[PDB]
């Protein structure tokens, strides 16, 4: 819930269009 | 050491030349293809030696199909759902007959 | 399905191209053409999964008298091999190893 | 993290067809019951590609069915065996559809997954409610030349040795050999190290495959056997306009011959409008192609997957009767007559939901 | 591949995989000294002296159109022992046969000798072919060798050694040279030389589905009328 | 190379033209000798759709033609009443009326079956056939393994001295 | 380059910043 919050603030930077699978892969990427 | 060096030498040149029989079918099978595409005189073209011993068949009159086969798996499956399930026996032949005939003491040879 | 058109149109049905190309040939080959009984050069699809037998070390033997070092093998082998086949199948390294130990003593 | 689990596994050579389990993405749909599908992505090709079109907020496919994207043997994370038979691979479906504690599911694929898909409703169509094809046709493409290009970039990933080769030789040989742009990202992809830096090797069992397709007899991939029989659920097809895979001129013929219910195109059968384009088979990448199979694949789950052979749509259930067969039913004192025929949960097997809705039943009355 | 689905497929009313003694409602019965009083039986103790003599006959009838071929000989020799071996290593028990199967084959090796006698069994005129064809290729050879000409055979020979130094002086590497690697040498050679060769369409389907034969001549139509002989 | 043998001995009653012993390969050599190739359209429509009203048309000639020469198809008609009725009443359960009626009688069903098998057993012949070789390589490779051992012995023996 | 891989898979146009800003996200 909270590693969300930083990639979704990094992604809203860039004005980049952010899905949740996006992010859910991006979180467990940086678990992983 | 000169005796397992020719034995060795031999006994290699014998399964080398079973590793050509099956590398060379495998060559030749790669322009083989759809078994059902083929007319009937050329498949047997492919597979020589098949109408020789048809011929054989023919001439010996065993025309019983599956008679020399060791396996009928021809036989088998023409008689999956019939009655009485037997296959032909082996090597035999239309003409022969074993029949026997015996008078006893009793009737009809009991 | 089992309605696939008119009678006139039955043999339409078949064709199906590996390209995309218009108009399409309707005619569905059943078998290849053999116009001359040519003897085939292929050697013959019947010797697939035979076992070893008499066939492979006589054919050996042919084989290897073609060559010098070939003739001098299938001699000694015929002469001095205390075996009661030629059809030779190693399934032990008894003959190898007393064999090596025999001569590495020097 | 939630909506995407990918369980995790080692692929596990197997001697016997039957000891073969297959690993893949699970993707838990919106609602809390919801019919299973499972999808088969193309011959060496990554299930993670499908992931952004099947959690689309735009598409929505989610909300209809929960989504394993599944990979077949010899393919990804799943156990690896030497045989391709349509059959055990789609016996492999069934334990996994067991062993997941599935009742039925419904059916996709792309491509060869396409093949695959299809076939599972062929040997087990009591299991399977529908199957959506992408690109595939139930046909001999041992000779398209689609099909000729990805079994000849398979003969050429045999010459690479890992143990020999550095990183840099592989990559030569990959932009030099493989001309197709997304073939070769989708074979760079595959290659993966092993744990401890072992070495790298394909995801996918390159041995086994190649001997598969350079073989190029009944048992290939690309071959569609006489023996798979005829498919007898709901079916619906869609491919490119412009397709190297399918062609519309004939390639359209298998789908009636081995589907039984196929109608025909408009109906169950559709072409994406699209230029001629090499890469339109990867309709996730292009949103043209995209938006208008996931709109067919709503609509398929929505109206037509798991609805009586019968029946136009699911709005008839419970509305239209079906005619009856005289003598059809164990009870001799039966008036015959028509019927609505029983649709039941889809996943009434493993779960309770009779037993409990029977008692609840009983309560009113 | 595919295999038999039916696990009844080999089963019979006698057992399983029985074609030696099938069920019949006629069986044989025993008799009883005693109680007989004559018989009808043309079942004797001669079949095995009869499979010696057939032997010897089949082998030295066979023998007489071979020209003295000492090869051809040998291999006519391995071939005649097959054909006597099968009921010593079927898996039909050839000793359970209903009526006495030593019988039953030695009567059906001598229609083969009856046939063999008169110089008309299938065998020996395949023998005879396939002999010829073998002579004329060795007899061509021969003829290469002593003009000093090189043999196809050789060419192959001398180009595949040389393809084996150009790849283990590639390979430092590794240094196992397998069976498997020496083979695809040999068989890359072999496909090459075989197209290159102007031989008849063997497969049904070229490159293409479509087939390789004189008759898949379809539509677009580009060919004029035949032309006449030339003066 | 030693001078082999000249040739081998050439039956004076055998040809390839007329085979001296019989078999159904020949026959069937001269069968499509007789029916000629696969008569192979080239066209893109088959000939029968593309004349319709052309072969309507000498269809019903030659009906007509028939009808006009048979001035007594009358008398036609009437004897071929009872043949038509009779036979057709005795053979209706053998041929139609036992798909729905007491007995099935599937004999020439099961001789479709048999058959359709075999079509597939034939469609993976080449498969079936190289799994079983792959067992014989298997067994022939395990062999050659003797002779890679003694190849290196030279070798051990001079590196242990 | 795992970063360019999933953001290639979603067919998003990533500049070069946003890569190091996620590659610094997961290192930091
Ligand atoms: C002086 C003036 C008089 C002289 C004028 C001279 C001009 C004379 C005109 C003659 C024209 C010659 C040129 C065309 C010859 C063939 C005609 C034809 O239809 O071929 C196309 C047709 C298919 O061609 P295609 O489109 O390329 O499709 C290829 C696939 O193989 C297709 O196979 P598929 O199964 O995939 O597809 C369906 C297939 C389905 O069709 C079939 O596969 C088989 C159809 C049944 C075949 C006939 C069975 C007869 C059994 C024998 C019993 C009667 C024998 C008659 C003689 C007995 C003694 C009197 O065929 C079709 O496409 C649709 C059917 C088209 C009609 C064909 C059947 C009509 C009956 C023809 C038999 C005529 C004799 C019996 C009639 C009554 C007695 C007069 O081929 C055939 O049907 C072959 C049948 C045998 C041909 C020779 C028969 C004699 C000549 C036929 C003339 C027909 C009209 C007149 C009689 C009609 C009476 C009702
Ligand atoms: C030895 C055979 C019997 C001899 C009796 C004479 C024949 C019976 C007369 C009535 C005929 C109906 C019976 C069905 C016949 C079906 C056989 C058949 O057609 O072949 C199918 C068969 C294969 O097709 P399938 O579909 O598998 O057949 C099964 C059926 O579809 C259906 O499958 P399934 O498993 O259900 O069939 C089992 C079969 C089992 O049959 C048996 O096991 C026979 C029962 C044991 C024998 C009992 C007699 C005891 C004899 C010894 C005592 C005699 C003492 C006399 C005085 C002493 C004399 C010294 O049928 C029965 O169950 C018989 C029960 C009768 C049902 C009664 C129901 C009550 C009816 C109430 C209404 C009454 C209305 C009556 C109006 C008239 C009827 C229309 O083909 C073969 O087996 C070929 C081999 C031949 C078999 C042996 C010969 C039998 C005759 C075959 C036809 C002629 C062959 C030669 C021509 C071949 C082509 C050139
Ligand atoms: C079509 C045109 C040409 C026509 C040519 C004729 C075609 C005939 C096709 C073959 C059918 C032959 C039937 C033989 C009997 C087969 C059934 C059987 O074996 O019985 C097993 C039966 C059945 O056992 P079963 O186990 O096999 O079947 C069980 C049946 N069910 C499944 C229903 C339970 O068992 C017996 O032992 C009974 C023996 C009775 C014998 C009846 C046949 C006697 C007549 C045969 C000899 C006739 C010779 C005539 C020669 C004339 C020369 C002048």
């Amino acid at each position: 819930a909270p590693q969300n919050l930083e990639v979704e603030n990094i992604l809203k930077r860039y004005h980049i269009n952010y899905t949740q699978a996006l992010i859910d892969e991006l979180v467990d990427w940086k678990t992983g | 050491l000169d005796d397992i060096e020719n034995e060795l030498s031999f006994h290699a040149a014998i399964w080398l030349n079973a590793y050509a029989d099956y590398t060379m079918f495998l060559f030749e099978l790669e322009e083989y293809n759809d078994p059902n595409d083929y007319l009937m005189h050329e498949n047997f073209d492919f597979f020589r030696g098949l109408e020789t011993e048809l011929e054989e068949l023919t001439e010996t009159h065993n025309y019983i199909p599956g008679a020399k086969d060791d396996v009928n798996l021809r036989g088998y499956l023409a008689t999956q759902f019939a009655w009485g399930k037997k296959v032909i026996s082996f090597y035999r032949h239309p003409a022969d007959d074993f029949k026997c005939a015996k008078a006893t003491k009793n009737m009809l040879g009991r | 399905t089992l309605q696939w058109g008119s009678l006139a149109e039955r043999p339409m049905v078949d064709r199906v191209m590996s390209t995309s190309t218009w108009p399409v040939p309707y005619y569905q080959r059943l078998f290849k053409a053999y116009p001359i009984r040519e003897k085939k050069d292929k050697m013959s699809l019947l010797l697939s999964d035979i076992d070893i037998d008499d066939t492979n070390w006589y054919q050996a033997k042919d084989f290897l008298r073609g060559s010098f070092r070939g003739r001098q093998i299938v001699d000694y082998v015929e002469n001095n091999i205390a075996s009661n086949t030629y059809i030779l199948i190693q399934q032990d390294v008894a003959n190898m190893a007393k064999a090596y130990v025999h001569d590495i003593c020097g | 993290s939630r909506i995407i689990n990918h369980l995790r596994g080692d692929p596990v050579y197997q001697d016997n067809t039957k000891d073969v389990s297959l690993r893949g993405t699970f993707l838990r749909g919106k609602y809390d019951d919801l019919p299973t599908m499972i999808f088969f992505t193309e011959a060496c090709d990554l299930t993670a590609n499908w992931i952004p079109f099947f959690t689309n907020p735009q598409y929505d496919i989610l909300a209809h069915r929960n989504v394993w994207l599944l990979n077949p043997r010899n393919f990804g994370n799943s156990d690896r065996h030497p045989s391709f038979d349509l059959q055990e691979m789609s016996d492999d479906v069934m334990r996994f559809m067991y062993s997941q504690k599935i009742s039925m599911a419904t059916l996709g694929g792309h491509g060869i997954g396409g093949k695959i898909a299809l076939a599972v409703g062929c040997y087990h169509a009591e299991r399977v409610t529908g199957v959506f094809s992408i690109d595939s046709s139930p046909m001999d493409q041992r000779y398209h030349e689609a099909f000729k290009e990805f079994k000849g970039y398979v003969n050429a990933l045999t010459e690479i040795n890992f143990k020999t080769w550095s990183d840099k030789d592989v990559k030569v040989f990959l932009k030099e050999n493989i001309k197709d742009p997304k073939w070769r990202s989708i074979f760079t992809n595959n290659i993966s190290k092993n744990a401890k830096t072992q070495s790298d090797s394909f995801n996918f069992e390159i041995n086994y495959l190649n001997h598969n397709l350079n073989f190029n007899k009944a048992d290939s991939l690309g071959n569609w056997a006489v023996k798979n029989g005829i498919y007898t659920g709901r079916a619906h097809f869609i491919f490119p306009e412009y397709s190297r895979w399918v062609h519309l001129a004939t390639n359209t013929l298998p789908m009636h011959k081995v589907c039984a219910r196929v109608k025909g195109f408009g109906h169950d059968i559709f072409y994406v409008q699209g230029d001629e384009n090499p890469l339109n088979h990867w309709v996730y990448d292009f949103e043209n192609y995209a938006n208008v199979v996931a709109s067919k694949l709503n609509k398929f789950l929505h109206s037509y997957d798991g609805v009586h052979a019968l029946l136009k749509d699911r709005t008839e259930i419970g509305n239209f009767m079906i005619p009856d067969r005289i003598k059809s039913r164990n009870d001799s004192k039966h008036i015959y007559g028509d019927y609505s025929p029983a649709h039941l949960h889809h996943n009434w097997r493993f779960n309770h939901i009779y037993e409990k809705h029977d008692e609840l039943d009983k309560k009113l009355n | 591949g595919y295999k038999i689905r039916n696990k009844s497929i080999f089963w019979t009313r006698a057992g399983w995989k029985n074609n030696w003694h099938p069920k019949n409602f006629n069986a044989p019965r025993p008799s009883y000294g005693e109680f007989t009083m004559g018989i009808r039986c043309r079942n004797d103790h001669h079949s095995f002296l009869r499979y010696v003599q057939t032997y010897r006959n089949m082998s030295r009838h066979c023998k007489q159109y071979f020209l003295g071929d000492k090869q051809l000989e040998e291999t006519f020799i391995l071939g005649l022992r097959s054909l006597f071996l099968v009921p010593y290593d079927s898996q039909c028990l050839t000793d359970q046969i209903k009526h006495g199967g030593e019988r039953r084959f030695v009567d059906q090796l001598d229609r083969d000798f009856e046939l063999i006698s008169y110089n008309t069994h299938p065998y020996q005129l395949f023998t005879y072919t396939v002999r010829n064809e073998h002579l004329a290729w060795k007899n061509e050879q021969y003829e290469k060798i002593q003009k000093g000409e090189k043999t196809f055979e050789q060419e192959l020979l001398d180009y595949l050694d040389e393809q084996v130094l150009a790849e283990k002086a590639k390979l430092r590497d590794g240094q196992n040279f397998s069976i498997e690697r020496m083979t695809e040498i040999a068989l890359h050679v072999f496909r090459k030389a075989r197209a290159g060769k102007v031989r008849p369409a063997q497969d049904v389907r070229g490159p293409d589905g479509n087939v390789n034969d004189f008759l898949e001549q379809r539509r677009p139509f580009e060919h004029p009328n035949p032309t006449g002989v030339t003066h | 190379m030693k001078k082999p043998m000249a040739k081998a001995y050439e039956h004076p009653y055998n040809s390839e033209h007329h085979p001296l012993n019989f078999s159904a390969v020949k026959i069937a050599e001269t069968f499509h000798d007789f029916i000629g190739p696969e008569q192979v359209s080239p066209h893109y429509e088959s000939f029968a759709m593309s004349r319709k009203f052309l072969l309507t048309f000498w269809g019903g000639f030659f009906v007509l033609n028939f009808g006009m020469a048979t001035v007594d198809l009358n008398w036609i008609m009437k004897s071929t009443y009872i043949p038509w009725i009779f036979w057709f009443q005795l053979m209706y359960f053998y041929v139609e009326g036992k798909n729905s009626m007491f007995m099935p009688l599937l004999q020439r069903f099961y001789r479709r079956a048999a058959a359709n098998e075999i079509f597939t057993m034939e469609a993976f012949y080449h498969e079936n056939i190289e799994n079983k070789l792959r067992n014989l390589m298997r067994i022939t490779k395990g062999q050659l393994e003797y002779w890679d051992i003694h190849t290196s012995y030279g070798e051990i023996r001079a590196d242990s001295i």
